[PDB]
Formats: C-alpha cells, sequence, structure tokens
C-alpha cells in the first residue's frame, strides 16, 4: 500500500529487479561494485 | 578547505555537514580524503571512519564511498554482511515457507471471497 | 427486557466506547512515526539510483 494522504491508501505493484563528462577511480573491479549496488538498491526499495 | 560529507544508511542519516578531511578504510586499504579529490567509488570495510571539522569518529559495518570534488557521500549498511550471513537469512526465509505450506487447495473461491469481503467491509462505515 | 440488564449492556458498550476514542489518537501518533521514517530512507535510495545509472552507462 502507498501513502497518498492520511485518508487514503492505495493498492500497488512495483517492478523490482528490471530496472555525464567524466569517470570514477574504481579501487575494486567495477562488476564487483555494480553486483553489489543492485542488491542493496533491491533490499531499499522492499524496506520502502 | 571544506566539502559537504553526508553519511547515510538505508534506515537514516549517521552524519551530515561540512569537513576538511574524511579517512576511510577501503577494500584495498587505508585513505585520507580532502577537498577537490577526484572522482571515486569504493567498496568500504566494517571499521570507524574519522572525520576532521575539530574530529568525529563513527563505526560503519561496510558499505560504499563516493567521492566527487564538490561532495562526498557514504551509503552505509545498518549490518555486516558476509557469506554466512546472508545465506541463513534465505535457507530461514525458505524453511518458514516450507513449514507454513501443507499443500494446494481451490484456487477459484479466491473471486468469491473477495466479493463477500467487498460487500461486508462497507457495512461497516 | 428489563431495566437493569440494559443499564448494564450501557456501561459495558460505553466503557469500550472510551478506548475506541483513544486509539484513533494513538494511531494517529504512530502514523506521524511511521511518516518520518518514511523521509529518512530515502537519501540513500536516490543515491544509489544515481551511482549505478552511470557505473552502467
Amino acid at each position: 500500500n502507498k501513502f497518498v494522504n492520511t485518508m487514503t491508501q492505495k493498492p500497488t505493484v512495483e517492478q523490482l529487479i528490471p530496472l555525464h563528462h567524466w569517470d570514477y577511480l574504481y579501487e575494486p573491479d567495477a562488476k564487483s561494485l555494480l553486483d553489489g549496488l543492485l542488491v542493496r538498491y533491491v533490499e531499499s526499495q522492499v524496506y520502502q | 578547505i571544506t566539502v559537504h560529507c553526508d553519511i547515510v544508511s538505508a534506515e537514516a542519516e549517521i552524519f551530515s555537514g561540512l569537513v576538511e578531511m574524511v579517512i576511510a578504510h577501503g577494500a584495498l586499504g587505508d585513505l585520507g580524503i580532502a577537498p577537490g579529490h577526484a572522482p571515486l567509488i569504493t567498496d568500504l570495510k566494517p571499521g570507524p571512519i574519522r572525520l576532521v571539522k575539530e574530529q568525529e569518529v563513527y563505526y560503519i559495518s561496510g558499505g560504499f564511498l563516493e567521492v566527487q570534488p564538490n561532495m562526498v557521500k557514504v551509503l552505509a549498511d545498518t549490518v555486516v554482511r558476509a557469506g554466512d550471513l546472508d545465506e541463513a537469512a534465505a535457507q530461514e526465509a525458505l524453511k518458514a515457507a516450507e513449514k507454513a505450506l501443507q499443500g494446494k487447495g481451490a484456487e477459484f473461491d479466491y473471486s468469491a471471497a473477495a466479493a463477500r469481503l467487498a460487500e461486508a467491509a462497507a457495512q461497516l462505515r | 427486557a428489563g431495566a437493569k440488564e440494559i443499564r448494564s449492556k450501557i456501561a459495558s458498550i460505553k466503557s469500550t466506547q472510551k478506548i475506541t476514542n483513544a486509539m484513533e489518537k494513538v494511531a494517529v501518533s504512530k502514523m506521524r512515526k511511521a511518516q518520518m521514517r518514511m523521509a529518512a530512507g530515502r537519501p540513500y535510495a536516490e543515491r544509489i539510483r544515481q551511482v549505478i545509472g552511470h557505473l552502467a552507462n
């Protein structure tokens, strides 16, 4: 359920898994970072 | 001489302000960050982060450090992730579902039961 | 069917009405605690979305 207002709770379904001139100094490999961040993102959406 | 550091977790903010130097334990060794540091993304070990403003220290269970010349973001974790802890929670959640479900049942009844409760729920208000 | 039995039922239902009136304000108080917890967790998720966008693009 989503909080539209204090008098209206809306039932919903939200998709979880299937989702500019410089670059970062990646210390570990970029795969390891992207694999870990996508997991943290999905868990955070479930917690929210 | 200062940048906007923001230490945050999935539940709430841990710190937010202006800092002179940020000391973090990266996946490959200790770091000392100051204003204007080049853009940097890094995986953090479980341990204390030391900040200079005066000096502040906060214990973090791991996370991600994201750096930009005008912003420093620490995406901390509330618990220490790990292959045993990460797998244990999945096995307990699976175990819970095994114990909960015994066998299949009538599924066509959903519509009738939903209509029964939709009519009954209206009379109450 | 009897004035005294009716007087006992009225007191019983009145005692219940007093707590459901209090429980409404307790629910509003806990609603505000939940709303502040919803806002406190947003900065972390939007920032993780901003990183994955570049580290993939």
